[PDB]
């Protein structure tokens, strides 16, 4: 009856223990909500994109500061700061990824919107298992906890590094010592 | 925005226009506000009385403000 | 009463909270506002049965005490130094030293944090309300375990609340003497 | 003291020196009808001060901001209209007096409209009386005030004279 | 409670009573106007409508007429006073020719009676019908009536001009 991370609090209604990292973690009960198109299965949507995003945001920092930017590219170790230079002499890459992935999001919303409607689809879910890494159960639960967790901490992660490189215009590991 | 926040849709939360005006009765008018909120979302064409006398006022207000206090350069 | 004794009770001081001597001269446990609405101004929940003010009370003086006694721990380690082992904090007392840091933009990261930790237990608070069975200041924190022996969980209930009393109580001389036991004013 | 309308919650039935214990209907009404009276003309003297303090547009200027010192410059003859106009309408109420169903301070008649009065009217009624006893008792400080210090209300509170 | 409510528990009348048509400031003040104030003769209301009418009718004609002066000239007050007394002579000329038309009756409150009492199979409108009771709605009170507010007109407008006079020169 109380949530496993939260004994203080009463088990939320809506997270039984279904979606991977479910501790009870929801003081505010968000997951009740269902207003403005907005339920558990958009909120998960949201949560495993905002995993995703944080995931190869942080991946990318971490890259380019530690290996290095790639060939005529343009340096710095500011990844907050080095986006205008690469925007100053290569704007067309910008606006192309930019396009993509706006077409890939109007896809996203329209397949999170039908998933939601008629459901066959999990939240999250876009048949993306070329290597065929998640194929069999009993290793897919645990590499969607593995996903979850590391989206979450990524995602503490490149938000830090967000207000990092825009406060101190300097790098992550330049802050880190 | 702030005034935005005022009239009870989906949550419990804001204020029912119709416990508003049922509430605004007086000696000098018996029962008051009772059935405007009825009235009011039942004629299109009451909406359009209120909101054109509204409208036109504004109209001819926004025409002296215009001149009394010029909002364009050169204008 | 066991205080004050030619006053005979608030109303709702029956003895059911710990530390409880029935001491409230001026009747402050009969308020009929419901204090959760502080929190969330309507009702919100139809099984918002509603919580007394006695109860909002108890977990406010208990929060308090926790505060007063970490603030006192505090306070009195800054006195004799006892600095961070970091840079940017040199010396510069308690009078002086919240306002440097204000500047120094980590006291606004503490606030964060706190309300933070303050807004997940007045989650509590408002399951509470709720009704659900927690009771005030109880968020089942018993790490090392000290906490069983239902006895020494009630002995050590009316310690803290006594003990946040009285750092309540210290911790304003602190602050208005600021400091004679270990500093000058 | 009775089932008078005006009985409020700090003091209720106010009558501490037994003035009304003792008296009849009649003097009651008497002490009632005195009552709405200074209370009307002590809000109507109240707005008056503070309003002539920081508005005297009549007289061309003039008549000193401060009362009980315009009170000596007005024409003199502007203050007969006056006297005789209250006078008038006090024979305007003195003739009401006669009329059935009077009530002690209702110049307006309501008992004509309002048989079996309901808990708002006698709550607007009780409004007035206790507005007009705060009026009283504002209007009497302000005169005490003005006699002693010298100084009007918004100029003694504007220099600290408290 | 409500203000508002008909006239006389009628519904069907076109009248309300309000806090202004049945109000007992309303009843008193018309009970002390000349028209209405009980215990007065017809000349009697007349002469007191004449007199205040002649007062407060000489003021507008002395001060904004043809011949003003800002400062006191006994031709202005000429003027108002004889321009005043024209127009009471014209009001006195409506109301002689108004009573001439209006009423055939020498005493009323009684000929109601008689008609109600006694028959009235006669041409009506004299006998039967007859609208109000009080003593103006007769020949020969409305003839009094008139006579009083031409007289008091003129005695009002005299003693007008006497203290407009006397609060210019005085003054
Ligand atoms: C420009 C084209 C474009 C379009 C049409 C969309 C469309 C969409 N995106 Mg999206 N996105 C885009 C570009 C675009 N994206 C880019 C360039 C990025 C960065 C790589 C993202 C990152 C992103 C994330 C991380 C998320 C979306 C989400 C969504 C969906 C919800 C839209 C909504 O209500 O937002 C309303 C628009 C807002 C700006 C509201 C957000 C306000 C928050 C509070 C800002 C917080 C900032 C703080 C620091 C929708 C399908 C969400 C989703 O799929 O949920 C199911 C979601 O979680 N997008
Ligand atoms: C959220 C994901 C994300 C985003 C928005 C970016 C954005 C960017 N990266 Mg990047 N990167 C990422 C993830 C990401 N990266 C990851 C996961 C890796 C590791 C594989 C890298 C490794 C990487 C290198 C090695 C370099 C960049 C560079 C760049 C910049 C120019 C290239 C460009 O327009 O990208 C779109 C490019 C393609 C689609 C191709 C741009 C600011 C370049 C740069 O200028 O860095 C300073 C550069 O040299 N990235
Ligand atoms: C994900 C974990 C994580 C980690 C390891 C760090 C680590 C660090 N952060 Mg940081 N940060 C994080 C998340 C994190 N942050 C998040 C989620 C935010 C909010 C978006 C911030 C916002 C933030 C700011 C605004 C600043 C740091 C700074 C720092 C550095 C100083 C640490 C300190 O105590 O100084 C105290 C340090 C390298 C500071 C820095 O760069 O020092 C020069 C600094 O100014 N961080
Ligand atoms: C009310 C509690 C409280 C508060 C507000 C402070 C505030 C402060 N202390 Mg401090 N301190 C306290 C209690 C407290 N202390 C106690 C009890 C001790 C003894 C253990 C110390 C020991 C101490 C030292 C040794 C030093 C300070 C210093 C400082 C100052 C720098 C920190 C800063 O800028 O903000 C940073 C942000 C905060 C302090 C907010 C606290 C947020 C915490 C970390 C969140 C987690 C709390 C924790 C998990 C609670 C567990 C309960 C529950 C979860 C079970 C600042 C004025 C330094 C200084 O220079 O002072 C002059 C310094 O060197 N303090
Ligand atoms: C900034 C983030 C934040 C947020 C959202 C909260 C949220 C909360 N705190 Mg809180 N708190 C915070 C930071 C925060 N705290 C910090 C930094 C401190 C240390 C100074 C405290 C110290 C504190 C105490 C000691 C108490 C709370 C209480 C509360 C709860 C009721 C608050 C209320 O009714 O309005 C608060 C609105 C106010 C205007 C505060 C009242 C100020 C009084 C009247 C004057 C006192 C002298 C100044 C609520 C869960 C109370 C609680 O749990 O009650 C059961 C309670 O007793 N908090
Ligand atoms: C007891 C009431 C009372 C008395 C005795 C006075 C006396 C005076 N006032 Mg005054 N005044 C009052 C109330 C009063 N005031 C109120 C309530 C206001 C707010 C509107 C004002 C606003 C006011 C201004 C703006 C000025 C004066 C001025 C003056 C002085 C010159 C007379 C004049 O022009 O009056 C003017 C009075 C008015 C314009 C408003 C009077 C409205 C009356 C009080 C309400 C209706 C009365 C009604 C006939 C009787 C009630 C009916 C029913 C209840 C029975 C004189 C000392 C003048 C002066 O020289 O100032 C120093 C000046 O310029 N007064
Ligand atoms: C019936 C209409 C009427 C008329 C014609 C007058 C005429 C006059 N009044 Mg007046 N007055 C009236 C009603 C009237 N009053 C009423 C009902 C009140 C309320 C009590 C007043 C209160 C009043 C005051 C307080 C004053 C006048 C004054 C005046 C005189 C100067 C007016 C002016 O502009 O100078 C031409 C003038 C003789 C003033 C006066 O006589 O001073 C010289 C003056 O001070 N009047
Ligand atoms: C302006 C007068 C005014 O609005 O006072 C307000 C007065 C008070 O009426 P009520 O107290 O009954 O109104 C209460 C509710 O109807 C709120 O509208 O309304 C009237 O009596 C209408 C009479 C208009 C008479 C025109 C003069
Ligand atoms: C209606 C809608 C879409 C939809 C739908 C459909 C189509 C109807 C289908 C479904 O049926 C429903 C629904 C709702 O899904 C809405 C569209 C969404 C919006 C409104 C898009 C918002 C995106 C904004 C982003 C993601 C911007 C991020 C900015 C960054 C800045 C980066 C910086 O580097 C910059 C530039 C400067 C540097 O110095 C430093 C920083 C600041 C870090 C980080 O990235
Ligand atoms: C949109 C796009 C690029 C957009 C770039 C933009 C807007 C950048 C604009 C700017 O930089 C400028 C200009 C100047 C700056 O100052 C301003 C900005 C704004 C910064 C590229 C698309 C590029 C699109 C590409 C390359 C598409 C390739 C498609 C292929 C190969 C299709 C193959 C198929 O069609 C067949 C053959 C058979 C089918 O049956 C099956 C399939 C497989 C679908
Ligand atoms: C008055 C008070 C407590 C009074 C208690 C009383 C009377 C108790 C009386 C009783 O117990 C007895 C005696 C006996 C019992 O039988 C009966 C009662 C009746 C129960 C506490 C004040 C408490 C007052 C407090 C705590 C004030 C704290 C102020 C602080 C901390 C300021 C912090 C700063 O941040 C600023 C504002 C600016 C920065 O630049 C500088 C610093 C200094 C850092």
């Amino acid at each position: 009856e109380r949530s496993k991370s939260l004994p203080f609090l009463m088990k939320p209604k809506n997270l039984d223990g279904s979606m991977a990292g479910d501790v009870g973690f929801d003081p505010l009960g968000l997951s009740e909500i269902n207003d403005v198109g907005v339920d558990l299965y958009w909120l998960r949507e949201a949560e495993l994109k905002h995993c995703r995003l944080g995931m190869m945001a942080a991946a990318g920092i971490l890259f380019v500061e530690i290996l290095g930017p790639a060939p005529g590219f343009p340096a710095g170790k500011s990844q907050m700061d080095v986006f205008w230079k690469v925007y100053a002499e290569k704007p067309s890459l910008i606006g192309a990824s930019l396009a993509a992935i706006a077409i890939l999001e109007v896809i996203s919303g329209v397949a999170t919107t039908q998933g939601r409607q008629n459901g066959d689809r999990a939240p999250g879910d876009y048949n993306f298992d070329p290597l065929g890494f998640g194929k069999d159960p009993a290793k897919f639960k645990d590499l969607q906890l593995k996903e979850v967790k590391n989206g979450r901490l990524a995602m503490i992660a490149a938000a830090g590094m967000i207000l990092q490189g825009v406060s101190t215009h300097q790098g992550a590991l330049e802050n880190l010592s | 925005i702030v005034a935005g926040h005022m009239y009870k849709t989906n949550w419990f939360l804001g204020h029912s226009i119709k416990t508003i005006l049922e509430a605004h009765k007086g000696p000098f008018t018996g029962e008051g506000h009772k059935g405007l909120y009825e009235v009011l979302t039942t004629s299109w064409h009451a909406q359009l009385a209120i909101n054109l006398a509204l409208f036109g006022s504004l109209s001819i207000i926004v025409a002296h403000h215009m001149y009394a206090m010029p909002p364009y350069p050169y204008i | 009463s066991k205080a004050v004794p030619f006053l005979e009770a608030p109303k709702a001081l029956d003895g059911s909270l710990p530390a409880d001597v029935g001491f409230d001269p001026l009747g402050l446990s009969d308020i009929g506002f419901d204090f959760t609405y502080l929190m969330v101004p309507t009702k919100w929940d139809e099984s918002r049965t509603g919580l007394s003010a006695l109860k909002w009370f108890r977990e406010a003086e208990i929060k308090h005490g926790r505060f007063a006694m970490l603030a006192v721990l505090g306070w009195v380690a800054v006195d004799m130094g006892l600095r961070l082992p970091v840079a940017k904090y040199a010396g510069y007392n308690a009078v002086q030293a919240h306002d440097v840091f204000v500047k120094s933009g980590d006291m606004t990261v503490g606030l964060l944090a706190i309300g933070f930790l303050e807004v997940v237990m007045g989650a509590a608070i408002y399951e509470m309300s709720k009704g659900s069975d927690r009771a005030a200041g109880e968020f089942s924190f018993d790490p090392l375990g000290l906490g069983k022996d239902p006895s020494k969980y009630a002995r050590y209930q009316v310690s803290e609340i006594k003990n946040g009393r009285l750092a309540m109580l210290a911790f304003g001389g602190i602050a208005t003497q600021a400091v004679l036991t270990n500093s000058g004013f | 003291l009775d089932g008078m309308i005006g009985s409020s919650a700090p003091f209720k039935n106010f009558d501490p020196l037994g003035f009304a214990a003792k008296a009849d209907q009649k003097t009651l009404n008497k002490y009632r009808e005195s009552e709405l009276k200074h209370g009307r003309v002590a809000m109507l003297a109240v707005l008056g001060w503070i309003v002539q303090e920081f508005w005297h547009p009549l007289y061309d200027g003039k008549l000193s901001s401060n009362p009980l010192k315009a009170l000596t410059e007005v024409p003199l003859i502007g203050w007969a209209q006056i006297f005789v106009a209250i006078n008038v309408i006090e024979y305007l109420q003195n003739k009401i007096k006669e009329l059935p169903g009077y009530r002690p301070g209702d110049y307006l008649g309501t008992w004509e409209w309002v048989e079996q009065s309901d808990e708002g009217w006698d709550s607007y009624q009780t409004k007035e009386l206790n507005n007009g006893r705060l009026a009283m008792v504002a209007i009497a400080g302000l005169i005490v005030q003005d006699l002693i210090t010298g100084q009007a209300a918004l100029e003694q509170i504007t220099a600290g004279n408290t | 409670v409500s203000f508002i409510k008909p006239y006389r528990q009628d519904p069907f009348v076109g009248h309300l009573a309000t806090p202004i048509t049945t109000s007992a400031f309303t009843r008193a003040y018309l009970k002390v106007l000349p028209a209405y104030r009980p215990g007065l003769t017809p000349l009697s209301r007349g002469a007191e409508i004449g007199f205040t009418h002649g007062y407060f009718l000489i003021g507008p004609f002395y001060t904004y007429g043809p011949l003003r002066s800002v400062e006191f000239s006994l031709t202005s007050l000429a003027a108002g006073l004889l321009a005043a007394i024209t127009l009471l002579l014209i009001l006195t000329v409506g109301l002689s020719i108004y009573g001439q038309v209006t009423y055939d009756v020498y005493d009323n409150a009684l000929i109601v009676k008689l008609v109600r009492q006694m028959v009235g199979s006669e041409r009506t409108q004299d006998l039967p019908q007859i609208k109000g009771t009080s003593e103006l709605d007769t020949v020969l009170g409305w003839q009094k009536f008139s006579e009083g507010f031409f007289s008091g007109g003129l005695i009002g407008s005299i003693v007008a001009a006497v203290g407009i006079a006397l609060y210019s020169t005085y003054l």
